[PDB]
């Protein structure tokens, strides 16, 4: 995987 | 670059075999680095690398299809909190490396790909941090932060480590 994800 | 892989055998299994199976693991390894549940880690992010994504690892598992997942509880830099940078009596007593080294814990949890983990870091209490700064290894504070309190992203509220609304 490339970059992490954040919800809000 | 190199991929994280599981260390050894799973600690727990959920679901029947097949598409619903989940194998939980306590640790991942990459070369000579190990990261385990309860550790804090820096995650790869898109841009602005003065505000690295930092989270505490709650659990990790593999699901069907070679999907390695980590559940993360995010920390927030003080700039990232809705009171922003200008908000940071309380101002008098705070360290001068507060904007660079302090982090708020939160209850914001996300699931992410394990391969977005960049490297392990340390988030300790303020007095622990100050004692570590007197040493040689932790001189320079690389990957070393201290806890400033709790941030609630849903309300915008900040709380001290004693639970006092700030």
């Amino acid at each position: 995987k490339q970059t992490a994800r954040k919800s809000t | 670059r190199q991929l994280w892989k599981w260390f050894g055998k799973p600690t727990q299994r959920r679901g029947m075999k097949g598409k619903a199976r989940k194998l939980f693991y306590k640790a991942i390894v990459r070369g000579k680095e190990m990261i385990r549940i309860g550790d804090c880690a820096v995650f790869l992010s898109a841009g602005r690398p003065n505000l690295p994504y930092i989270g505490r690892i709650q659990s990790m598992w593999e699901s069907w299809g070679n999907n390695m997942v980590v559940r993360v509880k995010w920390f927030y830099h003080p700039e990232e909190t809705s009171p922003g940078k200008q908000f940071h009596l309380r101002v008098s007593s705070q360290r001068k490396d507060f904007m660079e080294r302090a982090l708020y814990q939160s209850s914001h949890v996300d699931e992410n790909d394990v391969q977005t983990v960049s490297h392990k870091c340390l988030v300790v209490g303020l007095e622990q941090y100050e004692q570590m700064l007197k040493t040689k290894k932790y001189q320079d504070s690389e990957g070393l932060y201290y806890l400033a309190g709790t941030y609630e992203p849903t309300t915008g509220m900040i709380f001290s480590t004693d639970g006092v609304p700030v």
